[PDB]
């Protein structure tokens, strides 16, 4: 959601009240996003340099998973 | 009755496995094991399974143990 289509894909989904889970490479990118979209918890953010995000998404999902992946 | 059938990503490192291990008072050896069925990972000493799906097998009655009904 740091990137181009991410940023939009976030805005679109948020418009419709969807629980968002975005992943990001850089500390400072967490920053920007958090500012811009205020509706974002810290639970929303996982990593992208990595596979870590599967774990992270499986926690706050209660091993249920997500409805759509972009 | 359930045997294994798929693992998704086993990962062993005997280097850390040595370190993770410990000695009881029994003098024997052991380590900690954790299961996280929300993440579907098992971890123990220096080996961690991720996504270790298993599956059902049929019990094969051994008709030499057919009990006497009086």
């Amino acid at each position: 959601g740091s990137g181009g289509v991410g940023q939009a894909a976030i805005a679109i989904a948020l418009s419709r009240g969807c629980r968002v889970f975005t992943t990001v490479g850089s500390a400072e990118k967490r920053a920007y996003l958090q500012a811009r979209f205020p509706q974002l918890d810290e639970t929303c953010f996982a990593n992208s340099r990595d596979t870590s995000f599967e774990q992270h998404v499986l926690r706050h999902t209660a091993g249920k998973g997500v409805d759509l992946v972009l | 009755l359930y045997l294994p059938t798929r693992f998704t990503s086993i990962r062993i490192d005997p280097v850390t496995h040595r370190q993770k291990l410990y000695t009881l008072q029994d003098t024997t050896q052991a380590a900690d094991v954790v299961v996280d069925r929300n993440l579907n990972t098992v971890v123990a000493g220096g080996a961690l399974f991720l996504g270790a799906h298993s599956s059902v097998a049929p019990r094969r009655p051994q008709e030499h143990l057919k009990p006497i009904l009086e």
